[PDB]
């Protein structure tokens, strides 16, 4: 149990987002900001980020791809804890399928989880899929405040069994890969304010990529990696999804769910594989504490990371 | 030829900008009477941070002094010890003649002062030519702003909320006999008075 | 976001309050409406909007852990900003409360009614076809332990499923129509009529707290078996049953001594009878009638044979479970000798001492001495 | 003599009646807040056109102590804005809210105007010791509020927390058989 050397890599990987601005004369061009030098009489930046007067809409753009990296340790130390996995894995895939896990990361790629703080005071967005293995014109997900509320009535898409079968298909062959490319369309008011990332200093400066001698705010690489993966809702007593750690950190109101006197974090968890591999070798599972495990520990071998002592 | 006054704050337990605003406030509140417009603030301590613990109001001639003095505002304020209006001393002529402009260039720094810029920018295209596309107007990317100081108001009938602002440049003493506008700075701008430490 | 008020009523869940406004509103189900007042609680900057569920199970704000304040800023953003006219929905809430019964049962507040937590029904809830069509609405008496039908037509139910399964009013909503067959579906009226006012019994008018506490009490204490006729013979033989089985207990512990005479115990001659009167949950004397009987029979028989009540062995813990204090005010009032000690764990006290404590210094606005003194 | 009869239990007279457990309660708000012996006069007159000539009191109370604030109109702890008669009329001595009426109504009137003005009654910087005057509670009642993270703050006497949430919160986990928001739905 935890040996020296354990590491997974990560299945789901995506890009920066980028922000860009439509005109009526039909083009598009990238966003800039600015700062503000603060200075004293006779230092600390402040970065504001504001919508054109007389544009029409904001498109961003990103680019997420589904692999299989989860199905065998990038490291192991001994052949005693693979073997286990692997067949954890297998077992998990034969009786209770992929289908839960991958509606749920395509719910919040779909909807416009990554748009964070950016679709309040927002009238309609709309997010276009170009997926890949793929033959048919593209997937539209058309006005998602009025139009796309729950799970039932994403399923009542045209284009929606293929696109979780191609995700199920990714994380089940072995070399198997699946690509989404995404862009979303945001009406927003006149002179509505933009909210992109910020970049950890111990006020407000914003992270910022040069797109062709313009620099553009992005809005992240692992913090749009982080909106996808808000979907632990598992936890005791649970009411409101959390990003999947292995402490349960919900982030603003301080405390972690999940701590190890509950048991309920991933290594309590882990160190019980072998009743997991004996109760999904019988004839029926329950639903509250044992297929509500499995979910997180495949859950948590997807996100990576390594589980040494 | 005329003085000036410490109205000093001393509680001991203070914002001084918020109360130096309403104060202001209070100055606007006076002079609707007619438009007697003879009174400077004079902030006598300009820090890089914190609006003085004083204020300083002129007056002209030893006698609109209490006609401003009582605003029917501190005869309900004084009955104990909070602060304590100054008795009428005529000047030490030790002092500096600093100034008080409110600059409008903090305020319209801002991309909503710029939006309303450009849409005033074809408010105004009446002297009819080729309408440009607004996408050019892009704003000063990098910017080195001075230091200034905001005050807290709002407008004088509707719920229109502005703040205004405060510089302490040194200017030229010698110049007439001191009018400005209404509410106690000096960008009047016919005659740009500086009024004393 | 308008809506249409329904007709307040006192004898309402909220369930069914939020069943009423979908459904004249114009929603097909509940789910949709629970979706669209939460857009509109994300629509007015509330800072709590995120553990306000989509599902009407756990609508209640005693089922959240963590946001329970936010569940009732909630409730009264719906109370006062989303309706033509606001309806009677602040006072049908379900919630916690500081509150606690005894020995170890804490408490909850639905308006003003204190029912305790655990024979709380957290399962599937039966309902009655009349009250359902001719009324309409859902009682909240329904998920409590001792009823099963109405006030005035008193018919049996279908509480469980016909064929296996369970039905719920909830669940399929509020049409009684199942998912297999396609159609609608004395002391039990005693029991019901005692929740109507129609009050027939030689149990008298009671208030509810005292109620609720002798009920889970009994059901919680002696661990008995469901029937109707089993609560009427309990409470409808006074004083002769309680007084019965209070001297057989006294006799069974009186006869098996393990402990001496000079070290008696308190808690090993009256553990099923002491310890559950005193907090249940609050200071009230006037339908709390079994301090009343409890204390006169404490009362009168203080040094009865040579002085045997009065002088028991305390380990002055059972003190602090009734003198409504804390460990440290106990040290602070033993440092300052207002009583005799003649550690926590330690027999330091006696009976009549913290007896006679009671009766001198610690008394309520109502809990005191004169005030049972003729129900004998 | 109508204070003769208000000692007595005589339900016949124009002046609105309580039980008169609270009555010398009642006595000691009124010789609290006018800070002088127990005027007769003054006392019906007061009480004469309930709820008219008292309401009107309490928010020129509230609107005064904000035309001359300290620091500013954010920041301000709650006194000076309801000092004296906030402090001064919750406990006479047991909090019934069927006899004290003088609590009922002003917070009756701070629950009706919670959201108005921007939130101005809302957000009013305080600390952990006004649970213990206001919502029935002891100092580390209100630590395992804080660090279990029910009751989230912003030291014991330290200005931490806001009034709408510690009386909304009052709504969810602190309310008793006594201290009860079901008696002020047919008042308003």
């Amino acid at each position: 149990k935890l040996p020296t050397n354990l590491a997974y890599e990560r299945s789901i990987d995506p890009s920066d987002v980028c922000f860009f601005v439509v005109w009526p004369d039909d083009r598009k061009t990238p966003l800039t900001y600015n700062s503000r030098t603060l200075l004293g009489q006779m230092p600390h930046q402040v970065d504001f980020c504001h919508v054109p007067y007389g544009a029409s809409h904001i498109e961003c753009s990103f680019s997420v791809s589904f692999s299989s990296e989860l199905r065998q340790p990038y490291k192991c130390n001994s052949s005693k804890v693979k073997q286990t996995l692997v067949q954890l894995v297998e077992l998990y895939e034969t009786k209770i399928g992929w289908t839960e896990l991958a509606t749920r990361y395509l719910m919040n790629i779909c909807n416009g989880k990554w748009l964070w703080k950016n679709t309040r005071k927002a009238y309609c967005w709309n997010i276009v899929l170009t997926p890949w293995p793929w033959n048919g014109e593209k997937v539209g997900f058309e006005d998602i405040r009025t139009n796309y509320t729950s799970r039932q009535d994403f399923k009542n898409n045209k284009n929606w069994s293929a696109i979780v079968e191609m995700i199920k298909t990714a994380f089940s062959s072995t070399d198997g890969l699946a690509i989404f490319e995404v862009r979303a369309t945001l009406h927003l008011p006149t002179n509505a304010m933009v909210r992109p990332s910020q970049v950890f200093t111990e006020s407000r400066v914003f992270q910022s990529t040069t797109i062709d001698g313009e620099r553009s705010p992005i809005l992240g690489a692992f913090k749009t990696g982080a909106a996808i993966a808000t979907i632990d809702d598992w936890y005791p007593e649970a009411t409101e999804p959390l990003r999947v750690g292995r402490f349960g950190v919900h982030r603003e109101d301080v405390t972690c769910y999940r701590h190890p006197s509950t048991g309920k974090d991933f290594f309590s968890i882990l160190q019980q594989a072998e009743h997991y591999i004996e109760v999904l070798s019988a004839n029926k599972t329950p639903a509250q504490e044992t297929i509500n495990d499995m979910h997180f520990l495949m859950a948590n071998l997807i996100k990576g990371g390594m589980f040494q002592h | 030829k005329w003085y000036y006054k410490t109205i000093t704050f001393l509680p001991e337990l203070c914002n001084n900008e918020s109360l130096a605003a309403k104060c202001l406030r209070v100055l606007h509140g006076f002079n609707y009477q007619y438009e007697t417009r003879n009174i400077g603030v004079s902030f006598p301590l300009w820090c890089d941070a914190t609006v003085g613990k004083k204020i300083s109001f002129v007056s002209k001639n030893k006698i609109e002094l209490d006609l401003l003095l009582k605003q029917h505002y501190f005869v309900q304020m004084e009955q104990l010890q909070y602060f304590h209006i100054s008795n009428t001393v005529l000047v030490p002529e030790d002092c500096t003649y600093v100034s008080f402009r409110r600059c409008q260039s903090i305020d319209k720094l801002t991309a909503a002062g710029l939006a309303r810029k450009i849409r005033r920018l074809e408010k105004r295209a009446l002297s009819r030519g080729e309408q440009f596309d607004p996408s050019s107007f892009a704003q000063k990317e990098h910017t080195a702003i001075a230091h200034y100081h905001s005050l807290g108001e709002s407008s004088k009938q509707t719920n229109r909320n502005f703040r205004l602002n405060i510089r302490m440049l040194s200017e030229q003493p010698r110049e007439g006999n001191s009018i400005f506008s209404s509410y106690g700075l000096s960008n009047s701008e016919n005659s740009f008075q500086p009024v004393p430490l | 976001m308008f809506l249409q008020r329904p007709k307040p009523y006192s004898d309402e869940s909220l369930e069914s309050f939020f069943i009423r406004v979908a459904n004249k509103n114009g929603y097909g189900d509940v789910h949709r409406f629970l979706e669209a007042t939460k857009r509109f609680l994300q629509d007015i900057d509330h800072n709590g909007y995120q553990t306000f569920p989509t599902d009407i199970t756990r609508i209640n704000p005693y089922s959240a852990k963590n946001s329970s304040s936010a569940r009732t800023a909630s409730f009264l953003k719906l109370a006062q900003l989303t309706f033509n006219e606001p309806p009677e929905l602040l006072g049908l809430a379900i919630n916690r409360t500081n509150m606690k019964y005894s020995p170890s049962t804490s408490a909850v507040v639905r308006g003003a009614e204190v029912f305790p937590r655990s024979l709380l029904r957290t399962h599937s809830i039966p309902c009655c076809p009349l009250c359902l069509r001719e009324n309409g609405y859902a009682s909240y008496l329904w998920h409590f332990q001792g009823y099963e039908y109405c006030h005035s037509h008193n018919v049996p139910l279908i509480t469980t499923c016909s064929c296996g399964k369970e039905f719920d009013y909830r669940v399929s909503g509020l049409k009684g129509i199942c998912c297999k067959c396609k159609e609608p579906i004395e002391a039990a009226c005693t029991v019901s009529n005692w929740l109507a006012g129609h009050e027939s019994k030689p149990l008298p008018n009671l208030p509810k707290s005292y109620r609720w506490g002798l009920v889970h009490w009994w059901m919680g204490i002696k661990d008995s078996e469901f029937d109707h006729f089993s609560f009427v013979q309990f409470f409808s033989n006074w004083p002769r049953s309680f007084h019965s089985i209070i001297e057989d207990e006294v006799e069974f512990n009186l006869e098996h001594a393990v402990v001496s005479t000079s070290e008696l115990r308190l808690k090993d001659l009256l553990g099923r009878l002491f310890f559950g009167s005193i907090r249940l949950p609050e200071r009230n004397l006037q339908h709390n009638i079994i301090l009343g009987e409890l204390l006169c029979y404490l009362e009168n028989r203080l040094w009865q044979d040579k002085g045997l009540i009065a002088n028991l062995k305390m380990n002055a813990l059972e003190a602090t479970v009734m003198l409504n204090c804390s460990l440290d005010q106990i040290a602070s009032m033993v440092e300052q000798r207002i009583l005799k000690p003649n550690d926590v764990t330690d027999y330091l006290f006696h009976f009549g001492d913290i007896f006679c404590l009671w009766l001198a210094e610690f008394q309520s606005d109502e809990f005191n001495r004169s005030f049972y003194v003729s129900r004998w």
